[PDB]
Formats: structure tokens, C-alpha cells, sequence
RNA sequence: CCGUGGAGCAGAAGGGCAAAAGCUCGCUUGAUCUUGAUUUUCAGUACGAAUACAGACCGUGAAAGCGGGGCCUCACGAUC
RNA sequence: ACGCAGUUUUAUCCGGUAAAGCGAAUGAUUAGAGGUCUUGGGGCCGAAACGAUCUCAACCUAUUCUCAAACUUUAAAUGGGUAAGAAGCCCGGCUCGCUGGCGUGGAGCCGGGGUGGAAUGCGAGUGCCUAGUGGGCCACUUUUGGUAAGCAGAACUGGC
RNA sequence: GUCUACGGCCAUACCACCCUGAACGCGCCCGAUCUCGUCUGAUCUCGGAAGCUAAGCAGGGUCGGGCCUGGUUAGUACUUGGAUGGGAGACCGCCUGGGAAUACCGGGUGCUGUAGGCU
């Protein structure tokens, strides 16, 4: 009596497609990302993939083929323990810690290693990288900041700042890294800089010790429970990244079966199914016997 | 009203009243069920239906007269809801006319000649049935004598077809009552639904 | 028995439909901004009508959200007013209801005689936790049958906390 | 008289078609598209920047010039009294191969190879196209059962 | 004062006298209309190749007749 | 809460569009200068409209790109 | 053997008409059955009461009869384009200010290597000059206006 | 036998409801001091990790609805070409070739590429 419900609505619903109704891209950006113009013909247009998710940051560079996406080289949050980061797996140290992994990792596959050195000491600044004439080119790239919104501190754009201080020559504006001044449209890169070695969370340490060990029992307990003190933050990222920049090579782990097959329930059969409907017939006229003369 | 002689052979495209027209007035039958219109199923066993031979048009004034000598027949024949009668052909067409003198030479000649709309017509094709009478077994004769004394108010020639359905719907009146007494087919008022068992199970367990 | 499934204050809102626009529209958003300690949110027309008097974007009514501590203080004083007896018509089917008071001084505000006395309208949304998946912009999917809320649900809730009573006529 | 203009026979021609709507899938972005290669063209309705004609729908060309993000064809359109090649600039969304000349690269690389194992091994692999024979003198069986008799039905309605 | 507008009729019959023929299309197509920034490549690679192309061509091909 | 276009896109209809070509907001003048090629009407002349480029100087965006008027099909005019 | 074709075949694309469809969107449209939310309206228990009940309409559910030049999921036959090789393959190298991780891509140029690549028929290509013509009609089939015409107006092919 | 990130085909992969999910992983979740943006830390942004697979998600099921495919429909409706064929006309039958759709009935209900990880 409420509504005319659906009939014809299934037989002429179009599904979004099948990227879309997961919800994980837009289509509109990635139709001008992808393509590449057609007077190049081959060279690929390089993605740099960066994906904000909870307990870890994933950086990728893929390109583009018919048949799919062919992704070159990718570098991921949880390597980072092997390399001297305990813990702090997503913040925006690890952010600029992966960007410098994988900047490091595809220029080590490439040989590409000794030139193109890019930036060692952690400014911050507006570090553009140039061709060398006489040598290889510049790796060019261009990011993909996926359905996040681009905003003042997000940092998929501290993951850009990790790649382009690692040497990938990667077009961006300064006006979206952290300590921007957003009314006066100057940038600072001091506080920048003072972000990406993380002085953040060692105000906020500084803080909550100061003001409540409730709160500082509460979160960061994993910290207290290996080590995290803040001179020690801020000079381990500092050991961090030469670790990184001396040893990127990535040692692919042995995989191997060693394992028990038998987790999901596979797709019964015709002849099961049309059984199971037999004994639905079955049991109910039995019942209708039965229960009706009782 | 002109001769019907002319508005006949279907000649131009069909031309419904629709958003285009907007000036037809109406057909001249309004109502379709003459007889026992709440009939359940069993209650009228056979049909006699009629078959048109020829390729042609039919007016709704025909249809109209038509209609109303077939009832009064049957009224007399076999008492009143004794039958249902349908007319199963709709008018849809909408015929032109260009009228003239409007007696002199000096109002116009073929120039503006898109003609305004006469009236409705019913299009036929070559095997569909016009009138479809469902009564009881006894009433085969008097079937045949209503449809017979309606075919002289149709134009052209069109047969009279008794046929093997049982009611008015599309089963056989053999497989019908053998097919009806245990499991498919459930009685709607006049119509009869049918069931395949590719349903869900909630149906046949309401049933039995 | 049930693991972290918990009925709980989603967001409260916060009504005032005045029939105009200006001073007493004005006053009306003083007194939501007297009771949320935050500024309000004007309303409007998309389609006037000139029997009751209003145009396109007249600024008609102000409205607010309130969530969590101030949301079920406020909620706590409502149902302080109207003395915690609510009709089973109040509720709707999805699980949410809304209650409504006149006479805005009965929560307990000073009355000032410069702007007056309304009427105040309250809505109350329940919230489960897992509600949040079909807002956020990235993954976005249906809630789900055996999560969401049912009006049998909110008013065994509405029995459990505060004591409430049902009216059923 | 019938209102000289672009696209005006076109209802349905340059619609998309059904349960096909919205986004254009870029596997027709991602091709490669080489100066001689033989391409379709087929009207998009979702873009709207660079369609071809209503007269170059499913005419059949040659690639000549590749620009950024479209495309120039050589396509021959009959007019009035001889047919002529053409010059249309199209944009990509619109256009497709041909299978027809990747099915005949196919035949000259199998002519190819047949030919190197033919001059190889001294066999004549007849590797023209021969039209379809008659059928050769073949042998059929009747065994257990005398054939089926079939007969006109009678008429019913 | 009328008379017949337009047809077509006993057109395709004077069209077939001569023949519909195709046009001509001989070889090296006329280069006109491509690319300008593809056509300012390819001037300075032909006069290039023709500057260049003696020496190490010559080689070449003295190395592909000692070869074979 | 349901809601595959049942709305809106200035207008006559048709086509097309749903993290959009719709609504709101922030910046703005690419509605700028210039040579050509091609389509459309077609005699394979023109005006008009349009397509794809090229070179400047820019706007926007983090960037990829997009943009040289209106989502497309009409909205306009020789010699002297 | 060059080349060509008012032709067929072998592949490969394109279309939205004939037909069909409405228990698939839009548009019209016939009739029955089921259901109890919503009223207004009739009747009845009654001071009155969504106090209870019967009825009506509307509504919804599955059905049913008929349709469409300015509707359509589907979708013919006839038809339109392209291809069926030396201007093509395959190898090797040079040049580029274009492109750019890359001696990378793409074009051009050079040298070398192997023509037997559906059926059928035929000689083709090309230039100049220019007469007459710019009042048409009929026939099969498909079709628009009209009641219809030895009427007016179109399409394919032939004829006069 | 699986998931994550990016995808290609774009419903065989949707929608409704009910079951099950060990390890990683995605999440749900706990909070606003910095970057951020709102009436509102609900959305967006940011430091985590006490809990939880309840939901999304992943697998299975529904004589499920839809989709795809195959029979029946049916050599029927139509149709290239032809006849000094029938017929008053309407149209219909034949030779030549080609050949469709709904109700009806049966079957299925994702396949894959690149990089990474758990049994
Ligand atoms: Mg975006
Ligand atoms: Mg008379
Ligand atoms: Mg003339
Ligand atoms: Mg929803
Ligand atoms: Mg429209
Ligand atoms: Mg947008
Ligand atoms: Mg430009
Ligand atoms: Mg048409
Ligand atoms: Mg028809
Ligand atoms: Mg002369
Ligand atoms: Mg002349
Ligand atoms: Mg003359
Ligand atoms: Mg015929
Ligand atoms: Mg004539
Ligand atoms: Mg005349
Ligand atoms: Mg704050
Ligand atoms: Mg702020
Ligand atoms: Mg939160
Ligand atoms: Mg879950
Ligand atoms: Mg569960
Ligand atoms: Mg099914
Ligand atoms: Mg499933």
C-alpha cells in the first residue's frame, strides 16, 4: 500500500562499474592520469600511488597497458622495523620515510644510484630536481592523491616529499606541505622541516606528560612498551634515512607452501542443490500428514 | 458521416490519438463486457470466437452496432448472464476527413489539404478475432446463430471459429480440468493464473 | 552478551521554525546559541507561497547538531521537562523520534524580557558504532539488516535508560 | 528542406546503446595507433568535442596523422557522381580497430612459415585460399533401421 | 505554373558510364596537413641523414659485403 | 530511510551527463594575439558554424591535464 | 604477369526498417480477483467514542484484452565500407633540435634477402576543347496528401 | 584456498534476506595538541591501538528476483529476385534463396593481469 516497489528497476539498472561500487577510485581523474597523449606512442605516463590506511602507508609506482596496470616497484609501511623504525607506522616521518624508500629502491633497480643523489640533509625546501646533461634522464612521475582530499598536511604529499628529496623529478607547488601559512601566503620551511623529523609528537609527549599520564597510559603505549623518547625520535629518523640510503635493496622473503589447505565452503552442486529441494518437499507433506491428524 | 465504403483498406500509417492529434473526438464504444462480467472460470466451459479473413478496417459505429445485436441475441436466447462476450479489437486509428463547401468554387482548392480528424477506426490483421462469446456447452448453437447474425453487420467476409481453449484463457480444454484438479493452475475471478515452480518455496507452502 | 554493540546518542538536533526573518529569527538563534555554547545554522525556502508570508531565501528558521556530552546533557533536560513520558507515535519505524517542547525557559535559562519566548523542537538519532560507513567519502557501503535500529529497538531503550514511559494511546 | 544542418539523422544512431551509459572504458583510450593502420569509426554520444559526421559512421579508413589526443583518417565518401578520399580530424573515443587486417597479417605470417618448412622439406603446401568444393563422393549409413517417413500434416486452425 | 522539384531518379545510370572509380592514391601520399611540431622533426632528420649518413653508412655496407 | 535519471542542465525537441556536463563555494578572464590544414553546405566556391593542431602570453589546479566561449545539434551577412 | 570491376566468395565492422514486444522504461487502454493503510460518503449496534462492525471509492499486488510515424528490450532479408601482398614482409645499420629512466619511442634514410598469395572477366591511365540539355512521363515493388483519379509528390530498376 | 594495493572486461561479478570467516590484511573503534576544516573532530585532516569481527568486506545458500547463454516458439511471422499465378479488389498461394522476437523449459551466477603477505 506504500510504494509501487521495484520490477523493471532491476531489468534496466545499469551497475556503476565495478571499481566504482567498491568505491576506491573516480574515473574523472584517472581518465588524465592514465592516458598518455598519442605523439609519444610507448613511454609510458609513471603513477606514483600513495595510499593512507590505518596501520600502514602504501607507496607504489605503476604505469598504465591495456591488459592492466604494470607496477615497477612498491614500497610499503611495514618494512620500515627492518630498517630501524620501530614504531610510529603511519605518521608523517613514516610518510616521508617510505617516499625516500621508494625513491631509493626504483633508483636502485635502475643503477641510477650514484648520480642523481638528490637531497641528505632534511631542509624542506623547494629541492626540484635537474637533469644532468651528459647522463641518463630524470625519472619523471606523477602522483595519484587517490579520493583523499588534497589539504595542508596530508600527508601523501609528506610521501612526495620523501620520493622528490630521494630524486624523483616530480611537479608539485609548495603550497600544500605542512607549516604553510594559509592567511599570509609565505612558507616556512623550518617548521616543515621540524615536521617531517617529527617534533610533533614530541610536543605532544611533552605535553601529555606535563598535563595528564592518564591520557599518556592511554595511547601510546606500544612507545612506552618497546622505547619512544623524543631526543630519540629525533635522532632516529636522522639514523633512519642514511640507513635507507645505504642499504635499499629489498630482500624478497622465501614465500614457500608449508601449509593446510581447507578454509571456505566450495559451491555445491545441481544435484545436491535440487536434493536439498526434494527433502524441502519431503518434510513438509510429512508434516502436513502428520500434525494435521495429531 | 460518410459512407464507410471509402474509410476502408488500410492504406496509411497507423495514427493514434496521442500527443499530435489532440482533436479526435471520441469512439463511439466505451463499454466491452456485456454479459455475466464477474464470471468465475468453471462457470463457462466453451468460446466461440471470430476470425477475421480479410485485411481491412472497422469502424467503431460498426463495432457498436455489432456488439449490441449480439446481446440483445443472447439475451433472448439463453437468458440473461448466460454468456460473456468480449470485443477483443480496440479502435486506436483515427481516420481523416476533408470536408468541402465550406456551395461555391471560391473557398479553396487542394492547397491546405491535411484533413481534420473524422473519427476511429479498428485495424485488423489477417487472423485475429474480433468477438470471443464464452458460455456453457449447451449454447453452442445459440453462439453460433449471435456471431452469424453479427457477421452481416461487419463488412467483407470473416469466419466463426469454435474454439479448442478452454475460457478465455490460452490452455487446452482437454489438459484443463485434468491439469487444474491437483496441482498448477489457480482460479483469479475470470482469469487464471499460472505457476511455474521456479519460484520460491513460500508459494508452494502456501499451497496444500 | 553482545560484543561492543551499544545504543548510543548518534547526534541531536536542534529546531527553531519562526515564521520570519530578521529580529525575531535574530533571537531565536540567540537562544540555540544560549543553550549549545555554539553558533547556529540559518534555514530558507526554495519555494515561497504568500499565504502564511514567505519568499525565496528568506532566512525562515535556525537549526543545530549537537554531539555527545552536551548532546545527552541536552537530551537529559528535555526529557526532565516533559517527565520522561513519551507516546509510541513519537517514534518512528527506522528507530529515531523526535519529542519537541514549547516555552524554552522550562531546561533552565534565565528569561529575558527583550527576546521572548519559542518553540523548540528536538530530534534524537540513535547510533550504533559501524554507522559511520556510509558517510565517508572512500569506501561507502549498505549498513546491513542485522545492525541497523527498529522501533522495537529504540523503545526497549527508551524503557531501559531513564525510565521512560510509553503511552500507548 | 530537410534542415541542411550537422547531425540531424541521428535519433539513434549516435546513442549509446543499452545498459551501456556513463563513463567511456579506457581500453579505447589505450591503443596504439600507428600511421597505416585500418580503423572503424563508430559514433560516441558521451563525447561530444570531436565526432566525425553522420555520413563517416561505420566507414572504414586509413591512419595518416596522430596528434595529443585525436587523430586524422583518410576515409573514401562517395558524392554525386565519383567517390573521393577525404581528410577528417576524429578524436580517439570514437574509433576501434579493424580485425580484418590483423586476420590477414595472421594468413601472411602462417604463408610465411609455410613457406620456410615448404622450401625446406620440398612439400607443396598449396597455401592459397581455395573456395569451398563440392562436396566429395561420400559414403552414408543406414544400419539397423529403415528411415524415418515423413508426410504433409493435415490443415487444423 | 508547377513543376516536378527534385528527384534523383536516372541518376546512378549517367554515374555508371564512365565508371565510379576509386582516386588514383599513389605512392608517397601527399604530406601536407601532418603535425607541424612532427613535420619541423622530420625536415632537420632528412637534411641530417643526408649531411651524416656517408661515412658510417659506407662502413657498413663494406662490412655487410665483407660479411657477405 | 528508499531513491539508475523518473530532476536539473536559459530556451523547440532529440541526444548526452550522477564522487558528473547538475547544486554550492574559491579563484578568475582562454569570450585574448597569429599563421595555416580539415569538416559541414558543396560546384567539391563562399559566409556562417565546428574539428584537430602550431607558436606566444596566461587562468586554474598539489599535479596529471583542462581551457582559445556557452555539454552537442540553430542563433547570423559580400563588393563599394 | 601491370591495373581495373554497378559481380560473387572469405573474413571483419556498421545500421534500428519489415517483423515482434508490452506480466521491460514512455505513451494510450479493457475487465475480473486479492488485500486491508487512507479518507470522505452510505448503513448498523449508540448519549458519542480510529467503541465495534458492514459498505464505498482511492490505493497496492500479481493477472488479463488491445495498440504506437514523431515508443522500445530484441531484431531480420535486401544493403554500405574496408582487406584479400613486392607500395608487401624480414634483417642489419645511420640521422633527428620531436619524445624521453634507458642506444626509449616514433618517423625518415641506406644496404641486403627471398613475388606461386580468393573466384571470374577484361586493355588500362590521362589531358584539352565543347555542342545539345537545365518543361518530362509510364510500369513492378515500397511509399506521403486525398474518398479517388488517366490526381499531386518521393525511392530502386527498366522503358518511352 | 585466500586477502591487500593498482587495475582490464563492466551485472554470469547487482538487489533482497539468512548462515560462516582460523593468520596476516582491510576495517570498525579511542581522542583533538600541533597541519587541517566544519554549527557539530558526524564528514575531511592528524598522534594511536584498550577492545571487536556485531556491521562493511570475503565465501556459501535461497525450487530467490534480475543478467548471460541454450532449446521450444518456428522454417512460423517477414523478405532479395520471378511468373500471360489465383483473385472484382483486399490480398493470398508457388519457385528461388535468406531468416527473427515474447510468454514456455533447462543451465550457470565472476574470469583474469602486476606487485605484495599470510596459513
Ligand atoms: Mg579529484
Ligand atoms: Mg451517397
Ligand atoms: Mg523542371
Ligand atoms: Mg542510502
Ligand atoms: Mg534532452
Ligand atoms: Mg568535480
Ligand atoms: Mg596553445
Ligand atoms: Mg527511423
Ligand atoms: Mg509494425
Ligand atoms: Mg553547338
Ligand atoms: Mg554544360
Ligand atoms: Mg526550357
Ligand atoms: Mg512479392
Ligand atoms: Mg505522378
Ligand atoms: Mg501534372
Ligand atoms: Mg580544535
Ligand atoms: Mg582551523
Ligand atoms: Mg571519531
Ligand atoms: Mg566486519
Ligand atoms: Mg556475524
Ligand atoms: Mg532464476
Ligand atoms: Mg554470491
Amino acid at each position: 500500500v506504500k510504494v509501487v516497489k521495484n520490477k523493471a528497476y532491476f531489468k534496466r539498472y545499469q551497475v556503476k562499474f565495478r571499481r566504482r561500487r567498491e568505491g576506491k577510485t573516480d574515473y574523472y581523474a584517472r581518465k588524465r592520469l592514465v592516458i598518455q597523449d598519442k605523439n609519444k606512442y610507448n613511454t609510458p605516463k609513471y603513477r606514483m600511488i600513495v595510499r593512507v590506511t590505518n596501520r600502514d602507508i602504501i607507496c607504489q609506482i605503476a604505469y598504465a597497458r591495456i591488459e592492466g596496470d604494470m607496477i615497477v616497484c612498491a614500497a610499503y609501511a611495514h618494512e620500515l622495523p627492518k630498517y630501524g623504525v620501530k614504531v610510529g607506522l603511519t605518521n608523517y616521518a613514516a610518510a616521508y620515510c617510505t617516499g625516500l624508500l621508494l625513491a631509493r629502491r626504483l633508483l636502485n633497480r635502475f643503477g641510477m644510484d650514484k648520480i642523481y643523489e638528490g637531497q641528505v640533509e632534511v631542509t624542506g625546501d623547494e629541492y626540484n630536481v635537474e637533469s644532468i646533461d651528459g647522463q641518463p634522464g630524470a625519472f619523471t612521475c606523477y602522483l595519484d592523491a587517490g579520493l583523499a582530499r588534497t589539504t595542508t598536511g596530508n600527508k601523501v604529499f609528506g610521501a612526495l616529499k620523501g620520493a622528490v628529496d630521494g630524486g624523483l623529478s616530480i611537479p608539485h607547488s609548495t603550497k600544500r606541505f605542512p607549516g604553510y601559512d594559509s592567511e599570509s601566503k609565505e612558507f616556512n620551511a623550518e617548521v616543515h622541516r621540524k615536521h617531517i623529523m617529527g617534533q610533533n609528537v614530541a610536543d605532544y609527549m611533552r605535553y601529555l606528560m606535563e598535563e595528564d599520564e592518564d591520557a599518556y597510559k592511554k595511547q601510546f603505549s606500544q612507545y612506552i612498551k618497546n622505547s619512544v623518547t623524543p631526543d630519540m625520535m629525533e635522532e632516529m629518523y636522522k639514523k633512519a634515512h642514511a640507513a635507507i640510503r645505504e642499504n635499499p635493496v629489498y630482500e624478497k622473503k622465501p614465500k614457500k607452501e608449508v601449509k593446510k589447505k581447507r578454509w571456505n565452503r566450495p559451491k555445491m552442486s545441481l544435484a545436491q542443490k535440487k536434493d536439498r529441494v526434494a527433502q524441502k518437499k519431503a518434510s513438509f507433506l510429512r508434516a502436513q500428514e502428520r500434525a494435521a491428524e495429531s | 458521416r460518410r459512407p464507410a465504403r471509402c474509410y476502408r483498406y488500410c492504406k496509411n500509417k497507423p495514427y493514434p490519438k496521442s500527443r499530435f492529434c489532440r482533436g479526435v473526438p471520441d469512439a463511439k464504444i466505451r463499454i466491452f463486457d456485456l454479459g455475466r462480467k464477474k464470471a468465475k472460470v468453471d462457470e463457462f466451459p466453451l468460446c466461440g470466437h471470430m476470425v477475421s479473413d480479410e485485411y481491412e478496417q472497422l469502424s467503431s459505429e460498426a463495432l457498436e452496432a455489432a456488439r449490441i445485436c449480439a446481446n440483445k441475441y443472447m439475451v433472448k436466447s439463453c437468458g440473461k448472464d448466460g454468456f460473456h462476450i468480449r470485443v477483443r479489437l480496440h479502435p486506436f486509428h483515427v481516420i481523416r476527413i476533408n470536408k468541402m463547401l465550406s456551395a461555391d468554387r471560391l473557398q479553396t482548392g487542394m492547397r491546405g489539404a491535411f484533413g481534420k480528424p473524422q473519427g476511429t477506426v479498428a485495424r485488423v490483421h489477417i487472423g485475429q478475432v474480433i468477438m470471443s462469446i464464452r458460455t456453457k456447452l449447451q449454447n453452442k448453437e445459440h453462439v453460433i446463430e449471435a456471431l452469424r447474425r453479427a457477421k452481416f453487420k461487419f463488412p467483407g467476409r470473416q469466419k466463426i471459429h469454435i474454439s479448442k481453449k478452454w475460457g478465455f484463457t490460452k490452455f487446452n480444454a482437454d489438459e484443463f480440468e485434468d491439469m487444474v484438479a491437483e496441482k498448477r493452475l489457480i482460479p483469479d475471478g475470470c482469469g487464471v493464473k499460472y505457476i511455474p515452480n521456479r519460484g520460491p518455496l513460500d508459494k508452494w507452502r502456501a499451497l496444500h | 552478551e553482545n560484543p561492543m554493540r551499544e545504543l548510543r546518542i548518534r547526534k541531536l538536533c536542534l529546531n527553531i521554525c519562526v515564521g520570519e526573518s530578521g529580529d525575531r529569527l535574530t533571537r531565536a538563534a540567540k537562544v540555540l546559541e544560549q543553550l549549545t555554547g555554539q553558533t547556529p545554522v540559518f534555514s530558507k525556502a526554495r519555494y515561497t507561497v504568500r499565504s502564511f508570508g514567505i519568499r525565496r531565501n528568506e532566512k525562515i528558521a535556525v537549526h543545530c547538531t549537537v554531539r555527545g556530552a552536551k548532546a545527552e546533557e541536552i537530551l537529559e533536560k528535555g526529557l526532565k521537562v516533559r517527565e520522561y513520558e513519551l507516546r509510541k507515535n513519537n517514534f518512528s519505524d527506522t528507530g529515531n523520534f523526535g519529542f519537541g517542547i514549547q516555552e524554552h525557559i522550562d531546561l533552565g535559562i534565565k528569561y529575558d524580557p527583550s527576546i521572548g519566548i519559542y518553540g523548540l523542537d528536538f530530534y534524537v538519532v540513535l547510533g550504533r558504532p559501524g554507522f559511520s560507513i556510509a558517510d565517508k567519502k572512500r569506501r561507502t557501503g549498505c549498513i546491513g539488516a542485522k545492525h541497523r535500529i527498529s522501533k522495537e529497538e529504540a523503545m526497549r531503550w527508551f524503557q531501559q535508560k531513564y525510565d521512560g514511559i510509553i503511552l500507548p494511546g | 528542406t530537410n534542415t541542411k544542418g550537422k547531425r540531424r539523422g541521428t535519433r539513434y544512431m549516435f546513442s549509446r546503446p543499452f545498459r551501456k551509459h556513463g563513463v567511456v572504458p579506457l581500453a579505447t583510450y589505450m591503443r596504439i595507433y600507428k600511421k597505416g593502420d585500418i580503423v572503424d569509426i563508430k559514433g560516441m554520444g558521451t563525447v561530444q568535442k570531436g565526432m566525425p559526421h553522420k555520413c563517416y559512421h561505420g566507414k572504414t579508413g586509413r591512419v595518416y596523422n596522430v596528434t595529443q589526443h585525436a587523430v586524422g583518417i583518410v576515409v573514401n565518401k562517395q558524392v554525386k557522381g565519383k567517390i573521393l578520399a577525404k581528410r577528417i580530424n576524429v578524436r580517439i573515443e570514437h574509433i576501434k580497430h579493424s580485425k580484418s587486417r590483423d586476420s590477414f597479417l595472421k594468413r601472411v605470417k602462417e604463408n610465411d612459415q609455410k613457406k620456410k618448412e615448404a622450401k625446406e622439406k620440398g612439400t607443396w603446401v598449396q597455401l592459397k585460399r581455395q573456395p569451398a568444393p563440392p562436396r566429395e563422393a561420400h559414403f552414408v549409413r543406414t544400419n539397423g533401421k529403415e528411415p524415418e517417413l515423413l508426410e504433409p500434416i493435415p490443415y487444423e486452425f | 505554373a508547377k513543376s516536378k522539384n527534385h528527384t534523383t531518379h536516372n541518376q546512378s545510370r549517367k554515374w555508371h558510364r564512365n565508371g565510379i572509380k576509386k582516386p588514383r592514391s599513389q605512392r608517397y601520399e601527399s604530406l601536407k596537413g601532418v603535425d607541424p611540431k612532427f613535420l619541423r622533426n622530420m625536415r632537420f632528420a632528412k637534411k641530417h641523414n643526408k649531411k651524416g649518413l656517408k661515412k658510417m653508412q659506407a662502413n657498413n655496407a663494406k662490412a655487410m659485403s665483407a660479411r657477405a
